[PDB]
């Protein structure tokens, strides 16, 4: 259990960093850019803080002239 | 004379039933060509109703 502890106290060290998801990771911003591109894309254009707002119309069957008795 | 007479008074008997149908018949179409009105106004307010939510659920 000894070494599964030296594992726990690793994993409270990388709890404990101040930049959290850092790593030191030279690729973590280019990777979480273009995955953050990737999804964008995928659910499309959208507004972080909007709310949806439209209007429409129907223009119903239009009078055809037609005569009988 | 007597094939006169059947023939006129079977044209007279055949023109009130005409004319017994005609009457009816234009109230008739009327009345449903009214209600079609009415039908043809209903699917307008359902389609922003419907749209609007999932738009905002889209969003969230």
């Amino acid at each position: 259990q000894k070494l599964f502890v030296d594992k726990i106290r690793e994993y409270r060290t990388k709890r404990q960093t101040s930049g959290g998801p850092v790593d030191a990771g030279p690729e973590y911003q280019q990777d979480l850019d273009r995955e953050l591109f990737k999804l964008k894309q995928m659910y499309g254009k959208a507004d972080m803080n909007t709310f949806p707002n439209f209007t429409f119309e129907d223009p119903k069957f239009e009078a055809v002239e037609k005569p009988q008795s | 004379v007597k094939q006169a007479s059947i023939k006129q008074i079977q044209d007279a008997i055949d023109l009130e039933k005409s004319q017994q149908a005609l009457v009816q018949k234009r109230h008739y179409l009327f009345d449903v060509q009214r209600n079609n009105i009415a039908m043809a106004l209903e699917v307008t307010y359902r389609e922003r109703l419907h749209r609007v939510y999932k738009e905002i659920k889209n969003r969230l």
